[PDB]
This record gives structure tokens, C-alpha cells and sequence, in this order.
RNA sequence: CGAAAGGGUCCUGUAAGCAGUAGAGUAGCCUUGUUGUUACGAUCUGCUGAGGGUAAGCCCUCCUUCGCCUAGAUUUC
């Protein structure tokens, strides 16, 4: 037995999975689900749909380019048994699978290298319209703060930024409404 | 060892609890589980809702109540005279950012 | 559930468990076909009361593959790494 | 063997190699205005009917002097210094 | 609209696919045996008029020429443009090949 | 044991927002055209197999949290 390929998505078409279409001119078309099956049937081009391989090696979004891709082939003339030829095979094939996994990490990463340049100048311009909501302490806050300062002898900034500390440790949310107190 | 008055913020999952519910009926089974919810979570018969709560669950009529809903459930003591239970619980609707993600908590007496 | 032509070291659980049942972390009997009760239920296993007569019976059986996909939706991966491999890198993991 | 050479060629050039405090700080400031912005818009969400039904005008309500007092304390007022409760009626 | 289009995936109601007209533009032998698979005596404007692009046959000339200008046909135009989906663009969408040797 | 959460497994199909010498064309200001420029503009591309949902008859979690507990009542050769 072998494994095939979903010829809408591309997935791992394993035995009992799915259907195959057998079309007049001499073509069989391998789905692995019925989803894939019906998008066929209602004709959707699966370079367009985003779910699938297709798109994405058309969209550039899969690594296609590499040497470990070139393992993998429909051996149309077959190799007499041998066993140590089949036993370095698999120690191959365990290899190629995590170089060709580390390699992938690779070609995700710089695929998302500008991100962390986008979200900080995003939040630079977000903090530079919005200084008013940043956190501060209460009016009431800040006398007890000055009139303990003017005791103690101490920086009134340092007792500042203590109890601004305080409150950035000690998150609490707020409850819409309150009880109506019978009569 | 936790004193009768006492309150507690949760997170309730209504959509299993209105799974295949009909729909014109979706919203006050909804009200109807808050209080059977809080009548388990704080071993209350009384539980009386606010209308923000009503008005959150109603947000989108009959039939479109949240998936999820951050409540604050507050047990009081019932200082009125002639009362059935001694203590009842009232739930409000909490302003959060996004109701997934969080966890029971309990909210500081002060 | 490794077979001696499949070399994938897996258990019989299939990805997100049995429906309904959880893992088999036990020792375990695969029955072909169907048998008359549901998940969880007890099922009494009988020696049969006669010799049996068919060639059926004195077959021996030679397993190449037992399926380990999710039966909790059109599974397509066997193992988390082989649906891994197939997926790539998604955007949690270097969130994480 | 030349996947191998292939590999070490790219281990010793660099390929595999894996790479601010005010960022963060940027970072963390946004995401709490963020969360304002989301906790104003439930408030929004909350207090609008308008699909079935006007908002009350705010001239028609009396502010409730508490309520003031809260909401200008947290704002950052030393109500005290100013003297709300002469200019509350009743 | 679409005639009847609560059976409109039936297998009895299956038109003809985008690759199969590709090939058809391409080779003339492959559009004679679709053509020798129906009857002549049977289809509009007894098989004379007939777009490959859209696979479809007319009653006439104008009505050949009248759907040119239409929507469908320049969908059908704008399709064969990009191409349509093949095992061989399948195969190449999972890095997949075939070794003849 | 219960309620959350986390992870998994599935379902859909790529969120909001921002940006773009992508975008048929149109109109202004001037270098009067040399992406002239700026403005609008279905859609497209990127951040983004992302966002959303997930037991209600899915799975796992002494070792992620918060609660609950040796009752009450009725009957019994
Ligand atoms: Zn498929």
C-alpha cells in the first residue's frame, strides 16, 4: 500500500479515505473528503481557494525551492530487494525530514521578518495619539501621597512611581450597574 | 474558612448550555441558567440579576445570546426582616476586554 | 499499531482520542467487523461452542497497516508529527 | 553525503543562526490603550439602543455628585481643591 | 439564472471541464472525439455553430457572436488566461515528481 | 466532583486595522508631465492556514486556577 495525495488540497490521502473520480478521457481524480470532492464538483479552482497547497505554492507561502525536496519521486522503474539498500533508505528518510523541517523554520521566519519593525512603529503612533489614556494616579491618591511625603521627609516622585508600580501590579475591572437598595 | 459575604467574577460558557435550544426561548433559558449557575457556584436560592446583565444577554434579541459571559456574582448577607435565606446573591455584568482567556477570580473587598 | 511494513511507532488511540471513549492504554483486541454493543459498554468475549468448519477460522491473519487518523473529523495525519511535517510553521509557534 | 556538505556549508556560513527594552515598554503601552479603547466601546455598547429606541438627552438626567466625583478623581482632579459639593444642588 | 439549480451537481447535470477545453484549444483531435461523441442531427444549429471556449452549442452565427460580448464568455477567456488546475500543477503544489529514468 | 483555563483533535476559510511605484479610469495643483504630483476608486497583495468555533452525547491535565465534601428527609424480616 502507499499513500496518496488529495489532487483539490493536496493532504495526505491515506487508504478508505475519500473518493476517486473516474472522468471519460482516462482521468482519475483522488479526493481526500468530501469537501474537497464538492468544491470539484461545483468547479472551484483550488489555486484560489486559501486552504490549500495549490494557492499556496502559487501565492510563494511553501518552501519549493531545496535540495531535500528532490528525494521524494514516483519511481517508474522499479530497484531489486535489497535489504541494506531499504534500511539506509529509512535512516535517509528520517534525516531529510529534520533537515527539511529546520529549513522550513527557516523560510517561515524570513517570511515574517518586518513584522516587529510594523507593531512598533504602529505602537509608537498609537501611544503618541492616545498619551491621555496611559495610567495615572488618582487625584486623591496624589494628596495622600504629597501630605505623606511632607511627613516623612521623601520624594514625592518616588512614592509616585511606588504606587503607580502598586497599581500596575493589582489589575481590577469594573462591573456595569449595582444593586438598587429596597425600601 | 470563606465568609458569607464574599465575591467572585467567572466566565460562563453559555453556548453549551443553549445548545439546540429553540430559539424564541434562547434568551430567558439563558437568564434562567445565570441564576442556576449562581445558585451552584454560591450555594444560594436567591439570586437576583441587573438589568446591565438583562440588557447583555438581550444585546442581540431572542436568539443571539453571547457564546461567553464575564459575570460578578456577590454574596450579601439579606439584613431585611422575616427573610426565607439569610444570604443572596447578585450577579452584574463586567466590563472586560475579551470574556475568553480568564480565569475565577476573586474580587478584593476594597 | 505498528505493523511489521509500517514502521511508525504509534498506539492504537487515534489523534484526539476515541469519541466519546478516551485513550486504550491497556491491553486491547481488535475483532473484525462489528460487534452488538456501543462505547463503553462491558462485552463479554466466549470461547466458541463447536470446532469451527470454515477456512475462515484457520486463516492467519497479516496485518500492513492500522489507521491511528482522527475519527472525530475527516483526520488526513496519523501522528502529530506527520501532521506537523505537513503543516509547516504555523504563526503560534513562533509566538511561543 | 552532499545533503551533508550541503548542510555543514550552510551551519558554517550562518543560516541557521537565530537573532529592545523601550520596544517592549512602546509595546506593552499600546496594548493597554488598546484595552481602554475596547473597555470604551463596550461601555458604548452597553448604554446605546438606537436601533429601537432614542438616548435620553444628558440635560434631562442629573448627574449624581458621586458618580462626578469618581469619575473626575480617576481622571486626575483634586476635586477638593475646587469644591464640587457647593456646586451640587439638592 | 441556472436552470434548475437544486440538481445543478448531479452527476447527470456534469458540464464539460476547464482542462479538457484547454486541451481541445490545443489539439484539434482531442475536440473531434468530444464531437463524435454526441450526433449532429441533435444539437443547436446542427452542431455548426460552436464555442470551445465556453464548450457550448448555438442555434446561429449571431447567437454565437451575441454571447462573445457577454459576461460567462469573458470569464471563460479570463480562466483559460490563468490556467486551469492539472495533476501536473498538483503535483508540483506538494514538490511532488515523477523519475522516468 | 463542579466551574473556568491550557494543550490536543476537528470545522470553516485568511479577521479587524494599517500599508503598498498593484488597480480600469476620472478630477484638480503645478515641474505641464518625464511612476508629473495629489485626491477618489470595485478589487488585489502583505502582515494572516490567519480570525472565529470546539461538547452541548470529543480527548488529556495530582504537577493551570477557583470553589464543594463525612449531609438533610423517609423507610426497613
Ligand atoms: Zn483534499
Amino acid at each position: 500500500m502507499r499513500i496518496e495525495n488529495c489532487f483539490f488540497c493536496g493532504r495526505p490521502a491515506w487508504p478508505s479515505k475519500g473518493i476517486t473520480f473516474m472522468r471519460n478521457d482516462g482521468k482519475a481524480f483522488r479526493f481526500c473528503r468530501s469537501k474537497c470532492h464538492k468544491n470539484f464538483k461545483m468547479k472551484r479552482n483550488p489555486r484560489k481557494l486559501k486552504w490549500t497547497k495549490a494557492y499556496r505554492k502559487n501565492a510563494g507561502k511553501e518552501m519549493v525551492v531545496d535540495s531535500t525536496l528532490q528525494f521524494a519521486a514516483r519511481r517508474n522503474v522499479p530497484v531489486r530487494y535489497n535489504r541494506e539498500l531499504w534500511q539506509k533508505t529509512l535512516k535517509a528518510m528520517e534525516r531529510i525530514s529534520e533537515i527539511r523541517a529546520r529549513r522550513e523554520r527557516v523560510f517561515y521566519k524570513k517570511r515574517m521578518a518586518g513584522k516587529r519593525a510594523r507593531e512598533v512603529a504602529a505602537a509608537r503612533k498609537l501611544v503618541a495619539e492616545n498619551e491621555h489614556l496611559l495610567p495615572r494616579l488618582r487625584g486623591s491618591e496624589k494628596r495622600r501621597l504629597a501630605e505623606l511625603a511632607a511627613e516623612r521627609g521623601v520624594d514625592v516622585e518616588e512614592l509616585e512611581r511606588e504606587e503607580l508600580a502598586k497599581l500596575a501590579s493589582k489589575k481590577k475591572s469594573k462591573a456595569f450597574g449595582g444593586e438598587v437598595r429596597r425600601v | 474558612a470563606i465568609a458569607d459575604v464574599v465575591a467572585r467574577e467567572y466566565t460562563i460558557h453559555l453556548h453549551k448550555r443553549l445548545h439546540g435550544v429553540t430559539f424564541k426561548k434562547r434568551a430567558p433559558r439563558a437568564i434562567k441558567e445565570i441564576k442556576k449557575f449562581a445558585q451552584k457556584a454560591m450555594g444560594t436560592s436567591d439570586v437576583r440579576l441587573d438589568p446591565q446583565l438583562n440588557k447583555k444577554v438581550w444585546e442581540q434579541g431572542i436568539k443571539g445570546v453571547p457564546f461567553r459571559i464575564r459575570v460578578r456574582i456577590s454574596r450579601r448577607r439579606n439584613d431585611e426582616e422575616g427573610a426565607k435565606e439569610k444570604l443572596y446573591s447578585y450577579v452584574q455584568a463586567v466590563n472586560v476586554k475579551n470574556p475568553k482567556g480568564l480565569l475565577t477570580s476573586v474580587v478584593e473587598e476594597e | 499499531a505498528s505493523t511489521e511494513t509500517d514502521l511508525t511507532k504509534k498506539k492504537i488511540t487515534p489523534m484526539g482520542g476515541f469519541v466519546r471513549y478516551g485513550e486504550v492504554n491497556n491491553d486491547y483486541v481488535m475483532i473484525k467487523g462489528s460487534v452488538p454493543g456501543v462505547k463503553k459498554r462491558i462485552m463479554t468475549l466466549r470461547k466458541s461452542l463447536f470446532t469451527h468448519t470454515s477456512r475462515k477460522a484457520l486463516e492467519k491473519v497479516e496485518l500492513k497497516w492500522i489507521d491511528t487518523s482522527s475519527e472525530f473529523g475527516h483526520g488526513a495525519f496519523q501522528t502529530a508529527a506527520e501532521k506537523k511535517q505537513f503543516m509547516g510553521t504555523l504563526k503560534k509557534d513562533l509566538q511561543t | 553525503q552532499a545533503l551533508e556538505e550541503e548542510e555543514e556549508r550552510l551551519e558554517k556560513e550562518g543560516f541557521y543562526d537565530e537573532d529592545d527594552e523601550e520596544e517592549e515598554e512602546i509595546l506593552q503601552k499600546a496594548e493597554y490603550i488598546r484595552e481602554q479603547h475596547a473597555l470604551i466601546r463596550n461601555e458604548a455598547k452597553m448604554r446605546k439602543s438606537l436601533k429601537n429606541r432614542a438616548i435620553i438627552p444628558r440635560k434631562a438626567v442629573k448627574k449624581p455628585l458621586s458618580q462626578l466625583e469618581d469619575h473626575l478623581d480617576q481622571l486626575g482632579v483634586d476635586t477638593e481643591a475646587i469644591g464640587l459639593r457647593a456646586r451640587a444642588q439638592t | 439564472g441556472v436552470f434548475a439549480k437544486r440538481t445543478m451537481t448531479k452527476t447527470r447535470r456534469r458540464l464539460r471541464d476547464l482542462d479538457q477545453i484547454e486541451r481541445d484549444l490545443r489539439s484539434p483531435r482531442h475536440l473531434q472525439q468530444y464531437k463524435e461523441t454526441k450526433a449532429a442531427e441533435d444539437l443547436p444549429g446542427l452542431g455548426l455553430y460552436y464555442c470551445i471556449e465556453c464548450a457550448k452549442w448555438f442555434e446561429s452565427e449571431t447567437s454565437l457572436v451575441g454571447h462573445r460580448k457577454g459576461k460567462p464568455h469573458k470569464r471563460r477567456l479570463k480562466q483559460l488566461k490563468e490556467g486551469a488546475y492539472t495533476h501536473e500543477e498538483a503535483m508540483a503544489a506538494i514538490g511532488y515528481r515523477i523519475d522516468n529514468g
